[PDB]
Order: structure tokens, then sequence, then C-alpha cells
RNA sequence: CCCCAGCUGCGCACACAGACGAAGGGCGCGGGCGCGCCCGCCCCGAAAAUGGACGGUGCUCAGCGCAGCCCCGACCCCGCGCACGCACAGC
RNA sequence: AAGCGUCCGCAGCGACGCCGCUUUUUGAUUCUUCGAUGUCGGCUCUUCCUAGCAUGGCGUGGCAGCGCGCGCCAAGUGUUGGA
RNA sequence: ACGCCCCGUGCGUGUACGGCUGGACCUCUAAGCCGGAGCCGCCCCCCCGUGUGUCUAAACGUUUCCGCCCCCCGC
């Protein structure tokens, strides 16, 4: 029969099933939408979670200061080391051409490897006399990403010198153009602020805290069951009905709480610095 | 179906030596439709009944189709429906009357769902042009009446052709 | 844009069967039609089972069998004939090297 | 059909007991000695050689061609009627223009449109 | 009742050229050049003598007034294309006066304090139709070379700008249609 | 017997070409499909936009991950429908179901190929054209098949590269046809023939 | 010797069966360009062949085209050994001349 | 088509219809009778709870009707052989 | 559709009657279960239906506005704290 | 969490419905067309598994680094 008050789900079922996300690194799921008489930019950047402070702001409406808590991400510059080139197919997007540059250096060829330290480093050994021809195949494609990595010894904080690789759309006008300013910038680092600005919206793609296995009552927030209850009082009561004779996937279970991919949207930089400059 | 003109009478007995002779003119599938539908007229216009009576020729009404020719066909009929028994007139062209009722048969059933048995036709009469009551069968009697074929018709039996291949001419 | 018309010839639809000739003698309504064979003979087809060929024939509604037959135009392999027929396009096509 | 030949237009000569047929694709043109098989097992043309000489020969010794088996009979023999009526459908075959190439050819199979064209 | 052959012909009168090509016609008028698709009508149009005919053989009541829709429908692109059409719309207020103006070379028409809203209301005109403000004031009219472009770019004004949610038997404002004819 | 079929899917009622389709399968042939996008669905369009709004519905309730999954592209509605036509729990259905390939538009490997129809399933055969009609495509575009335009335009390159390589070859057929009436190729082929 | 220079490939289609219940010993064969019954008259009482290896090792199953079967030049034919229900879909090989019912 | 076996012709219907239904309705279409009736098809009336059932695929000539010729299909019937029973040229 | 509704059968109602639907009530029955299917309510938690309460779009009024009534489409999101 | 931030807009089919042109004298309808819902579908977001592209590798089944991975060790 109807429950007798009603009440909203707990927790959404956009985010179910609550699995562990399968890396660290999150790839780019969707650019922005390549508009031809933008100027050539990149679209996005990979930094990395310094902490937390709070500034105080002049929010002008007469004049009221407010205080905000802000989040500092360390953006060290990206090198950029390669190009992908796509082609619209009637499957979707396909790899029309991958160019790397003659130079991959150790950062970036440690990620290649599972244990560094007891490699041989012989991956990408690599002629530029077929630049020319996989230039011209790559002023062919639809959408110009540029291969880009981080530069992870710059903060020394984090013990990683193994790069994180991502693909960065290139949206600009004529791919043509796109590409001559893709082939310029081969072995160059891109700079925080020649991608991003202050007082813009950007979207961050990151992986959640890992909590671990939860219970119910924190994966989803049901309420806990009165003192008196035997068999444990942080659950879910009632899993399911009857009939259908099974579990419905929409019912509350303990499983993995954290270390999920989020994007989270319209996330607005307040400032642009830099760590050595006061 | 055929067109069957059944002489019957009432069987002669030392009372009364010579019946008055009754003939029905039937369109029916074969003669064994053609005594039955003989034998209920016998039953309700006179009250002979099927023991009684003997049937004395069973004739085959064949039109000569010589030179074949289209004639025009009005038809009297009274069909029996699921809700009740109606009269119509129903115009038609066609080679024959055997054939002309056959159109009738087909048209009946498409139209009203009428079925062969639920039908009795009053009168078939082959008619003039003049005469005719139905505007559309009217239209085929004009002369130098033409048309064209749109619809598709396969010229063999495929499952499955190359493109290029006429299949409709 | 051939047309369902008295005499008009036609064959029967089947590629089969194209070495027939009919010709339209009248016209029932939209479906069916007399024709005529060449040997005389007359029979209720219906217009979904002919092929229109191009040609009318000059012919009207009420004309004896004899007169419209007149008005009709006129219309094996074995394997040896077989063999001499593909020993021709054997030796065409090796001309052509 | 099935012999050893078994894709080779030969002549057929006479009925010979137990349901066998003596027949002879002359050996100079088409490289076919002589041979009985059964009689099912010829399908028949619609051309007729004139051959007019009779066909009661000494079939005691003819090698006999069975249905599947492909077995290396031994070469030619000494064929003492055999070379007369050879030569008798060599002279037939000399009359007919392309009959020589038709008896070297091996069978092929008609290009199926209909049971029509499957005449012969 | 399945008449066995039903034919009307638009007379395509000089000055203009029409081409049909499967169920396509192409025509080349004074005014302006359009290309009109008749394939949702299942008929036989040929150009022959100087009109343009329309047949159907054995065709039924629904099939033989789509024959006339066709013909009407020919007819129309003929003189819009040769004359052209133009609808005359005027604006009605009782108390707030309605400012009706012209942008973007006649391709739209903003209305503004429609019953004392603030809300400007845009109307775009469909391709190749020009409105401007018409020469009694409190009227505009569009003017375009298709009928079916002209009444529907002053129909969705007229549609639009009624008043809705308040009662209409007393608040009589909005754009109505006042006359409908050809150029000239 | 050349038992490989590839068929061209425009102009076909979809359900009538899978059937012999099917029969095909069951029977060892090996069918493409090709321009499955353009295979019509007859009746009106909001009638075909019920009956896949019915068949979206439909989801296990429990875990719609193992529900009926739903098919947004014409090559594999069209794979669904050929599907259970033939007995696809058996092997003898599954087998022939993997000599189905159904593709949107025609792609370059099929560059140059020759392409089959089904007669019988043709919509200008079948259907009366007074009746409405829809394909795949129209369908489908507005159901999350993103890719309609760009099937469409590298139909028209392959069918421009084939257009192009049929007016070079007809060509070739109508000079070796002149060469073969001439009457210096007549000669030299009775020459040959006298030495036979 | 190829089987289709003297003899006209024929699918095995299916054997002789109900919407259900099916009978092995008649296997249902059409023969390609035969697709009418009157066509499929012409070859009553062929002889049949299906060839199939075992172990690499060739072997062949012999039988005569017994009765047509429906409207459309499906032919039933029964064999020396039953067809299995694996080799449908595959070709056999009809033969051009007559054999018997007792021999094949 | 699953699934053995279909073709030739003539009609009719468009409603995610055929594929549960009433009273009462429908300038919806097709026939018929004297604007009103009648007959077919369709429509409205016609709303249930897991997602889902003309059996499915699907079908708009795979629906609703008809005709012609054909075909498939039981251990039935027929014929033959064998087993067993009988009072046994057989049943 | 008798009547009511200022006049006005149908804006909205609607008697006297009649035709249905539903299985959310209770019976009727006793088909399943008596070598047992744990019997009310609540709490908890999920889902579904629409005969639609709110929210979106409308049509209608005996709708001036404000409001209220009647009807339509739509089951997305909601539908509380207490004696 | 009792604290703080983000959940922003869009696009399309088209419901009811309003319209346009327009037939069988009017007519939103029979053909056609326009607009149009918190619906629906995309987009976004999350998950899945299959693919695509790139990189890389010696000897004579054994040696063994020839390419590596795994354990072990630490965090
Ligand atoms: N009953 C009909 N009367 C007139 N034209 C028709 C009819 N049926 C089809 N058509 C036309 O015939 C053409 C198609 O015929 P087809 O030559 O078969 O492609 C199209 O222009 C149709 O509109
Ligand atoms: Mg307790
Ligand atoms: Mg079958
Ligand atoms: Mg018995
Ligand atoms: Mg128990
Ligand atoms: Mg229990």
């Amino acid at each position: 029969s109807c429950r007798k008050f009603e009440a909203p789900r707990h927790g959404s079922l956009a985010y179910m099933p609550r699995r562990r996300a399968r890396s660290v690194k999150q790839s780019i799921r969707a650019f922005e939408k390549d508009n031809p008489e933008d100027p050539i930019h990149l679209t996005a950047f990979y930094v990395y979670k310094a902490g937390m402070t709070h500034v105080v702001r002049n929010k002008a409406m007469t004049i009221k200061e407010v205080t905000e808590s802000v989040t500092i991400l360390e953006a060290p510059p990206m090198v950029v080391f390669g190009i992908v080139g796509y082609v619209n197919t009637p499957q979707g997007l396909k790899i029309n051409k991958t160019l790397l540059s003659s130079h991959i250096n150790e950062s970036v060829l440690r990620r290649f490897y599972r244990k560094f330290y007891l490699s041989k480093k012989r991956m990408f050994s690599s002629g530029q006399k077929e630049l020319d021809a996989d230039i011209l195949v790559l002023k062919d494609s639809d959408v110009i990403r540029v291969l880009a990595h981080t530069q992870v010894e710059k903060i020394k904080s984090i013990r990683t010198k193994k790069a994180h690789i991502s693909e960065i759309q290139v949206n600009g006008g004529t791919v043509n153009d796109k590409v001559e300013w893709a082939v310029s910038m081969l072995e160059r680092e891109v700079k925080i602020s020649d991608v991003f600005s202050t007082n813009e919206f950007v979207d961050t793609i990151g992986v959640t805290k890992g909590k671990g296995f939860q219970g119910v009552t924190k994966r989803f927030g049901t309420r806990i069951l009165p003192r008196k209850t035997n068999k444990g009082r942080r659950k879910v009561a009632c899993i399911g009905a009857w009939h259908p004779a099974n579990v419905l996937r929409t019912v509350p279970r303990a499983g993995q709480l954290g270390f999920h991919r989020r994007t989270e949207l319209n996330k607005l930089i307040y400032l642009i610095g830099n760590g050595k400059e006061e | 179906i055929k067109e069957y003109r059944i002489y019957g009478s009432k069987m002669p007995t030392e009372q009364e030596v010579a019946p008055q002779i009754f003939f029905h003119n039937v369109f029916a599938k074969n003669e064994i439709v053609a005594r039955s539908r003989f034998n209920n007229l016998m039953k309700t216009k006179y009250k002979i009944k099927s023991g009684k009576i003997v049937i004395l020729k069973i004739e085959e009404l064949v039109e000569d189709l010589k030179d074949m020719k289209i004639k025009n066909y009005g038809i009297q009929l009274v069909y029996r429906s699921k809700k009740g028994i109606h009269n119509m007139y129903k115009e038609f062209r066609s080679i024959s009357r055997c054939k002309a009722v056959e159109m009738l048969f087909n048209d009946m059933a498409g139209r009203h769902k009428a079925k062969r048995d639920d039908i009795k036709i009053v009168s078939l009469k082959e008619l003039r042009s003049e005469d005719l009551r139905r505007d559309r069968v009217i239209q085929f009697t004009k002369d130098d009446v033409m048309y064209p074929v749109f619809k598709k018709v396969l010229n063999s039996k495929y499952d499955f052709v190359l493109k290029g291949t006429n299949i409709f001419n | 844009k051939n047309f369902v018309q008295v005499g008009r010839l036609a064959t029967p639809r089947f590629l089969a069967q194209r070495n027939i000739l009919y010709v339209i003698t009248d016209i029932q309504d939209d479906s069916m039609v007399i024709v005529q064979d060449a040997q005389g003979t007359r029979k209720l087809v219906s217009v979904k089972s002919l092929h229109l060929m191009d040609d009318v024939v000059e012919i009207h509604r009420d004309m004896s069998v004899e007169e419209v037959s007149k008005k009709i135009p006129q219309q094996s392999e074995n394997d040896f004939e077989r063999f001499k027929r593909e020993l021709r396009t054997e030796i065409e096509e090796e001309v052509l090297r | 059909l099935e012999g050893d030949f078994t894709a080779r237009r030969v002549v057929f000569l006479k009925q010979v007991e137990n349901n066998k047929a003596l027949c002879c694709g002359p050996a100079p043109i088409n490289n076919v000695p002589f041979f009985v098989i059964d009689e099912r097992y010829l399908l028949r043309t619609s051309t007729v050689l004139d051959l007019k000489e009779d066909v009661n020969i000494d079939i005691s010794t003819v090698f006999e061609s069975k249905r599947g088996v492909v077995a290396d009979r031994m070469d030619i023999d000494a064929n003492s009627d055999q070379k007369r009526i050879e030569n008798a459908i060599v002279d037939a075959v000399s009359s007919i223009r392309f009959m020589k190439r038709y008896l070297a050819t091996p069978f092929k199979m008609p290009k199926f449109k209909s049971v029509s064209s499957l005449k012969f | 009742m399945k008449r066995l052959l039903c034919e009307e012909k638009v007379e395509i009168p000089e000055g203009c050229s029409v081409e049909i090509l499967e169920r396509v016609m192409t025509v080349r008028g004074k005014r302006a050049t359009a290309v009109r698709d008749l394939s949702h009508f299942v008929l036989t149009m040929d150009v022959h003598e100087g009109h343009v005919r329309l047949r159907l053989w054995n065709g039924t009541n629904r099939e033989r007034s789509k024959l006339i829709t066709c013909a009407s429908v020919i007819r129309n692109c003929i003189v819009g294309c040769m004359s052209g059409y133009e609808y005359t719309l005027k604006v009605v207020y009782k108390h707030f006066p309605m400012s009706v103006a012209i942008e973007d070379d006649g391709k739209t028409v903003v209305v503004k304090n429609f019953l004392g809203q603030k809300h400007a209301r845009r109307y775009k005109m469909r391709g190749d139709s020009i409105a401007r403000l018409g020469t009694e004031k409190d009227t505009f009219v569009v003017e375009g070379s298709s009928l079916e472009d002209v009444s529907q770019s002053a129909g969705t004004i007229q549609e639009n700008c009624q008043v809705k949610k308040i009662d209409s038997r007393t608040f009589l404002d909005g754009i109505y249609f006042l006359s409908r004819n050809v150029v000239g | 017997i050349n038992k490989e079929i590839i068929v061209d899917g425009t102009g076909h009622i979809a359900g009538k070409l899978g059937t012999y389709i099917a029969k095909k399968l069951l029977e060892g042939y090996t069918i493409t499909v090709l321009c499955a996008e353009s295979i019509v669905l007859t009746g009106p369009i909001h009638r075909t936009k019920l009956r896949y709004k019915d068949y979206l519905n439909k989801r296990c309730l429990v875990n719609p991950l193992r529900g009926p999954f739903h098919y947004k592209e014409p090559s594999k509605l069209f794979m669904r429908l050929v599907k259970r036509m033939v007995p696809y729990k058996k092997k003898r259905g599954a087998a022939a179901l993997q000599r189905l390939q159904v593709f949107e538009g025609i792609p370059e490997k099929f560059e140059n190929t020759e392409r089959s129809i089904c007669p019988r399933a043709l919509l200008e055969y079948c259907a009366n054209p007074i009746r409405k009609s829809a394909t795949y495509g129209k369908l489908l575009s507005e159901f999350g098949w993103k890719h309609l335009n760009i099937t469409e335009e590298m139909k028209k390159k392959v069918l421009q590269r084939e257009e192009k390589a049929k007016k070079e070859k007809d060509a070739r057929m109508e000079e070796i046809q002149r060469i073969r009436e001439s009457s210096s190729f007549n000669k030299e082929v009775e020459e040959i023939m006298s030495r036979i | 010797f190829d089987p289709c220079l003297t003899a006209i490939p024929a699918t095995f289609i299916s054997h002789m069966r109900g919407r259900r219940i099916v009978h092995p010993s008649h296997s249902l064969l059409r023969i390609e360009g035969v697709k009418t019954r009157e066509d499929a008259k012409f070859f009553l009482g062929n002889g049949v062949v299906s060839l199939y290896e075992l172990s690499g090792k060739k072997m062949e199953n012999r039988g005569r085209i017994r009765r047509l079967h429906g409207n459309s030049g499906v032919v039933a034919a029964k064999f020396e050994r039953n067809l299995p229900p694996n080799k449908i879909g595959t070709e056999v090989f009809v033969k051009l001349y007559k054999v018997e019912d007792d021999d094949y």
C-alpha cells in the first residue's frame, strides 16, 4: 500500500552505482563548443589542489563586505608534447592522426612505466621527414587536441615525478591554423594564465576523497533507526517489497563512498597568481 | 460459380398424376447447393417439402463467349446481415452472367462482409448503357476511356537482386 | 506513360512469358480488361497482370476476333549449339587481349 | 556423370547386360578409352553422330568404370576391333565442324536460369 | 464516387516559366523565383501548352480534394512569384499605446507596451518576407513572394499578441488582420 | 553458390526486409545491410514514435543494467528486428545472426561493391503512396542518434565516387561493344574458328 | 573432380517436419534456380550426394530426391544416412541422373 | 520470419488499429434506401498500479472480407513388414 | 434531460431512469495453502498507477480585476509538524 | 554539520491547445505548414565494457635481460 508520509529519495540515482573511479587523473569528457570566430586557445588545464583559505571581498550591490571560502590550486605550466587529430565519423569521433614530438622526457615517460626504477626506459625511441606528411593529414581533421603533460616535479611536495598526460582541445578557427599553432607549441610550456583568467567560471573535474566501505547512513543519509532497534540502527529497515521478488537498485545499500569522479560546474576563479611572488 | 436452371415438382402420385412443374434459376457453386436453394423455395413459397420433391432436370446455363465483349449487368439482390435482411441493387460490367455475380459476391463481401450464402439474387438483367443507374459503371461505358497503371507489379519472383535490374517494367 | 486503352498492346507481366502478345479489346473497370491473343483467344485478365507495351493498335470497341487478330503484329537450344555459342565468346575475349 | 572420367563428352555405342552401356569418346580425340558404365550416368545430349558400324564388340575385357572409385586402370590394349570403330567416329566427327572441340572439351554445367535452360 | 479522371489546369501567365520534374515545381516569376515541392500529393504534374496540368486517375473524393488544393497552391505560388502578397495588420488598444517597429530591414517586428507589458515581443519573418509600417498609422504591413510565408509571418503576430489569461471580452487589445490582397 | 548478399537499405520496409534477410541467414547466407538509416517504417511518424516510446519504457525495474537494451542507432535497431526473426537463443539462430552486419550509410569498405535489393520488401512495391512512412534516421535522430547528417554527407561522397567509376566503366563497355561490332574484330574472330 | 561440374548445388534448408516434430529421414533441399513446383519436377527421382569429411577423409552420402515439397521448388530427399542438423545451410549436390528408391 | 507450407485476382479500413467491452454518439470512409435511415470498416465513450505481450518479431495487401488453384500437416486412414494376442487363408 | 440556475435544459448543476468500469471497501464462494505462507498498526525505505492535490501549458465560464468554477494534456518534482 | 561552495543555461521532437494556408459556402485538416507543457529526447553529469590510436622488445623449448609485469620493500 502507499507509504503513509511522502519524502524525497535518499541520494541521487544520477550517481548510482557509486563505484570507485577508474583512475586518479580524469580525462575531459566534454570540451566546450569550438567556435571558429573565436581566437585559438586551449580549453582545459590540469592543476593540483593545495588547500583552502578564505578571502574577503567587497560585494557591491551600497558596498557590503563579505568573506568567502576559496581554494588554491597550484598550477605549474603544462608542456605540450603531442597533437591528436580527430574526424567526425558516423560512429562518432575517430583518431585521424597522432603526432608526437621528437623529445619525450623522463617525467612524461615515467607515466608509461609501472616500475620505472627497474625499467630500461626504451619507450618512445621513435624521423622528421615524415612530419610534413603527418601535419598534412592532421590538417584534414575535424577536432584538434594537443597532448600536454603536467610538470609534477616542480611542486616537490607531491613525491611524484611521474607526469599526468591528457588531451586538451584546441578551440579556435580554421583547423589549418589549429595545427599550425599546435606544431609551434610542441615541447613548450603553457601557463595557467594563458588558458584561464580571473572572474571566469570553470568546471573542475576530479576524484573525491575516498571514504572506504560505508554504511547507508553516511552513503545516503537515511534516518538512523530508533534506540530500541534490534540488529542495528544505522540501516535501511525495509530493503524492498515482496514483489518484485528481487532488491531494486534504487534501494540504499552499504558500499563504497567517495573516490568518485565528480564534475562541479561554475566554480569562479577569484585570483590567478604565482606562489613565489607576494 | 455457375448458373443452374433446376426443374422440379411434387412427386406424382395416383391422386395427382401430373403435378405443377416449377423451375428456379440459381447462381450456385454446384448442383448440390442448387438443389438446396430449390428445395427451400418449394418449402417456403409452396408447402412442398424436399422429401416429396422430384428434381426433374438440372441444366448448366452457360453463355457463349464467342467474341467476348463486356456487357453491363444490373443485379437486384437480397442480402442478410448480422443485424437484418436488406435489399440492394448493384451494377456490374462483366463477361458473362456467371462472372458478374462473382463480382457481386466479391463486392458484397468486401464492402459489407456478406458471405455467398447470405445473399439471394432477385434478378440479374443485362442492361444497356443508357439504363445503367450507377455513375461509376457508366464511366466505363463511354467509348475511348483510358487510364494508366500506377501500381508497381514485379516481373518475376525474386528474393534478392542487384539494384540495376528492372523489376517493375 | 502507357495507358490502358482499347488497342494498347500488352504482354504478361512475367519476363518468361513476354513472347506472348496481347491487345486490349475492352475495358471493364480500373482493374479488369479483355485481352486478345494472336491465336484469336480472348480472356479477361487483370490490369495488374499485364505489362503495357508502348504501341497502340487501331482497334475500336466492337470488332470481330478475326478483325483484331489481323492487326496484332507478328511475333530452342542444344548442348552442342550452346558449346558453339560459348566458344564464340571464348575466342572473343581472347582477341581483346 | 559418375565414372572414372565423369566430366567427358563421349558417344554411346550399345546397351550391355546387367544395366550397362558401351561408350567410347574416341581415344585420339579426348584420351578416353573404351569403357562400360551404368546406363543412368550418361546424360543424354540431343546431337547424334552418323555411325553405321556394328557395335557388337568383344566386350569381355573392356575396363568398366564404377561409380565412386577413381582406380587407376592399366593403359591402352591391343584393340582388335576397337581401332576400327574408333576411326569410324573420328570419320563421323570430321564431317561436323566444331564437333572435335566438343568431344575434347570437358563438360561445364550450363548457367542455371530455368529448367528450360537445362534441356541439352 | 471515384471518377475516372479529374483534371484541372492552372494558366501560367506571361512573364513566368514553370518547370516540373518528379513532383517538384520551380517557378521563375518576375518578383521572385521559388522552388516548391509537391511530392506529398499523389498526382501527375506536367506543364503543357502554357498551363500546368494536374491529372488524377480513378481517384476517390479524398484524392480529388487533394487535387484541388494542389491546384490552388500552384495558383498561389504563381501569383506570389508574379504579383506578391501583402497582409495588413491593425494594432488595437484601449489604454496602453502599442509601439510596433521594424528591425533587420523588415525581417523582424518588435511589439512593445502590449497591455502595459515590459516584455518586448519580437516576431521574425519567414524567408523572403518584408515588414514595414502602414501608411496609415496604427498599422503595419508584411509583404513577400509566397502566401504561406506571408500569412504565417502575419499569423504568428495575430496569434501571439492576443490577450490571454485576462478576460478577452473586456480586454480587446491585440493585433488583428485588416485586409489581405496581392501587390497591385 | 555465391551466398553473400549486400543489401542497400533505402526504400525498404523494415520488417518486410527482415523476413527475407532472416530466411536467407538461416540458409547459410551472409547478409550485409547498408544505408540502414533509410530503412522505412510505414504509417505516420507519430505512431512510429509512440511505438518507440513504448520500447523505451520497457526496462528492468530491479536492475536496468540487465534490462531490455534500447538502441538509438538505425543499424542496431534493425539488427534487433532480425534478431527475433531467427531463433537466436539456439545455436542455429545465433550463428545466423553472426552473418549479419548492418551499417548506416555506405562505409568505404563497401566502396565499389555490388549492392542488392529485396523487391518484395520495397516500399514503392508494397505500400500505397497515399500512406505515410518514415525512415529509421528520421525517427532516431530525435531519440539520440546524432549522426544523420554525417552519414548522408559521407553517403554522398561514396555515391559520387561510384558514379564516377561507373561513368568510366560503361564507356569501356561502350568501346568494347564498338570494337566487337567492328568488321576488323569479326574477321579476326572467324580466322581463329577457321583454324579450329 | 569438382561436384559443381556436373551436379547442381542445393542447400539443405530443413528436415521434413511439423511445427515441432521433425522427421529426419527426409531432408528438404532448395535447388538453385528452381523456384516453382513444376520446375522441381525435373528433379524428381534424381540422385543427390552430400559430401563431407570425417577426420579429414572424404565421404559421400548418397541419396534420392523423393518428392516435391511446397509450391516453391523445395524438394524432399532421402539419403543413405540421414543428414545431420549441423549441415543445415550447407550445400548438397543434385545429380542429373535418376536413381531408384531401392538403389541410390 | 521464428516454423513445415502461397501464389494469383477483386474489395475495404488508418486508429501506437486489428489485439476484452455497454448504453450513447461521430459532415471519418466505403456501399445502399427513402435531409433522414440502413449496411461494412474506423473513431469517441475506453482509467491501475514491476517493464511487456495478436505467442514473438513485426506487419498499414502479415489488418478486415472474398474467389480461384495449390501446398503443409497426427501414432488418423491406406498399403507393407515385424512383434504379441486370438478359436489364427484373417482380425 | 424533468427541473434549477434573474431571462436561459446543458455557464454550472441535474431528478426520474439507464449503461458501464474498477478491485483501493465489504460480501459471496471455498480453487490454492492446515507434516504452518508469522496474523493489526506504526517506524524505516524503495518503487509504481492516475481516477491530477500542488507545480507547467491550455480551453471554457453566469471569466471586469482579484478570485472561483468546469474541462483538457501531462505522472517530471513534490504532498509537512503536532494534540 | 549546526558551517561553506556548486546544481547554470541551452537544443530538438512535438501533447493539450492556439493559429496559417486550404479543399471536399465557411472551415486548424482531409494534403501541407507555424507556434507550443514542470512531459519526452538530446546536451551536461555518472557508470560500464568493448573498440580506436600511439609506444616498446635479444639470443640458441633453454639461457637470460631482450621488453616488461608481479611478489617483496617503503610510503
Ligand atoms: N491515381 C493517380 N493519378 C494520378 N497520378 C498518380 C496516381 N498514382 C500515382 N500517380 C503519380 O505517378 C507518379 C509515380 O509513378 P511512377 O512512374 O510509378 O513513379 C507520381 O507523380 C504520382 O503522383
Ligand atoms: Mg529488542
Ligand atoms: Mg517456411
Ligand atoms: Mg491405426
Ligand atoms: Mg515457515
Ligand atoms: Mg515468508
